[PDB]
């Protein structure tokens, strides 16, 4: 089995961890607990493949321990609610500082919408989403919903997908 | 006195997880951590549980010790290795199992 | 786990004495060695008032130590764990209030 | 201060632990304890000068010490201890000598001969004139006969080895 290093990234209270939970385990978390660090196994097919997820689940609110993230994770899941305007801004710097420590522009990577089933709560529209997505050298981009299930397996289908290449 | 980072892992807790990690001070305990750890994981209870420095190479422990309570992990950690050729992590696990595999 | 030795170290109980030094096997527990190194040091259960410590600190005078546990296993507890490096171990034969009071400042 | 590294070598109850906690602590033992490695630290003045120095009460048994190898190599100074009690104390000695010599690879190691509990002349079987000719096959060797009990030659033993180290 081929392991992959898959890290989610964003600003807090995205649902970074709602993300992970939901694809790893099958539940939804309710509660808020700010993640310090949590990591988490899961097998998957992707594509006729056995595939071994490692999936880091990271810190929103810990500039120190960012830069290792970055060095060993294969492939990175960006995410921002579409009810906070201000975490879609702070992905820009996230971007930069992974290309900055990686130094290639070309990294397997997805622009990650949360919380699309919060229909009645956009700040944040689909365009704005893609329009960045399309900035960032044409990168991959998803709006999904931890709670219903929408677009999680996705999320990390799509990372193994760009690693394989 | 610096605040790192320990990752305390799960032998078989929560599902697929790994390790949770929990900051800790050079004054934190082994039982404060036990209960921010417990209830990271989802699950007093704090009583019936311990803090376990593990130790193995190349899974599945060959050695762990226990923690007390008034133990400061970080100091732990940062002050001690294991053998070199030999990894080393902290595990929560019940109290029951720990002092089992100690013997 | 072969038959060691563990040096002992008794900072100050009696003048002059660096160490004195136990058999130790896999399976001798730290109260057991207090026993036997008060014994050694000269002096029912005065154990229980007397602490094995697995000490450390820049090469001297210790800079932290932790009280093992009495049922600790001492040839175990030197043999699967080291020093960070720059750092000197020793086991040390302290008074228990003395011991439990460096365990938690220094 | 100059660091002085003493090695108290011999058979098993000659009188080691003896010799030097009279030496160091000021008292002498009563009853008798196999010792695996004893250390002690005591300053003193030689010439002029006050040193320090390390102490190793080591093991009779032989059978159980192969440490004997690591401290024969770090030691500075020997003092090789018999009683005159018993004859297999001090023919168990040749063999010690040797075992020094052989390490350091030099028969010019200081090193200090040692007859202890002279205070029981009326039990000697090892006789003065055969300890100081030992000595003088020994390379013409340093020799004493000492009581840890009376306080006969205890300083001068290591008082010895420390004038002899000074080089
Ligand atoms: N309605 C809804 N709520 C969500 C969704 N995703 C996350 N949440 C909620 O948002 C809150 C924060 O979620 P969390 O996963 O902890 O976000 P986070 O990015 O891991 N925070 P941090 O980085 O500080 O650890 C929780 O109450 C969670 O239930 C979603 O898709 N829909
Ligand atoms: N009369 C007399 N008795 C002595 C003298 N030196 C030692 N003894 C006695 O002989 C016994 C053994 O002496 P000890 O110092 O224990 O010898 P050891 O070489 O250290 N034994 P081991 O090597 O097994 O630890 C003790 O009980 C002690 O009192 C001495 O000079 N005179
Ligand atoms: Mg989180
Ligand atoms: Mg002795």
């Amino acid at each position: 089995m081929r392991e992959y290093k898959l890290v989610v990234l964003g600003s807090g209270g995205v649902g970074k961890s709602a993300l992970t939970v939901q694809f790893v385990q099958g539940i939804f978390v309710e509660k808020y607990d700010p993640t310090i660090e949590d990591s988490y196994r899961k097998q998957v097919e992707v594509d006729a493949q056995q595939c071994m997820l490692e999936i880091l689940d990271t810190a929103g609110t810990f500039t120190a321990m960012r830069d290792l993230y970055m060095k060993n994770g294969q492939g990175f899941a960006l995410v921002y609610s579409i009810t906070a305007q201000s975490t879609f801004n702070d992905l820009q710097d996230l971007r930069e500082q992974i290309l900055r420590v990686k130094d290639t522009d070309d990294v397997p990577m997805i622009l990650v919408g949360n919380k699309c089933d919060l229909e009645d709560e956009r700040v944040v529209g689909k365009e704005q989403g893609q329009n960045l997505a399309r900035q960032w050298n044409n990168c991959a981009f998803l709006e999904s919903s931890a709670k219903s299930k929408i677009n999680v397996n996705e999320i990390f289908y799509d990372l193994v997908r760009q690693i394989n290449r | 006195a610096p605040p790192g980072v320990l990752k305390i892992f799960g032998a078989g807790l929560a599902s697929g997880a790994n390790y949770k990690s929990v900051l800790a001070t050079a004054r934190s305990t082994a039982r404060e951590l036990v209960a921010e750890a417990l209830e990271r994981y989802g699950l007093s209870c704090v009583d019936a549980f311990a803090l376990c420095d593990a130790l193995g190479r190349p899974w599945r422990a060959e050695h762990l010790r226990v923690l007390g309570d008034s133990e400061r992990p970080l100091l732990v950690q940062e002050l001690w290795r294991a053998r070199p050729g030999w990894a080393r992590r902290f595990e929560l696990r019940g109290r029951e199992e720990a002092r089992r595999l100690e013997q």
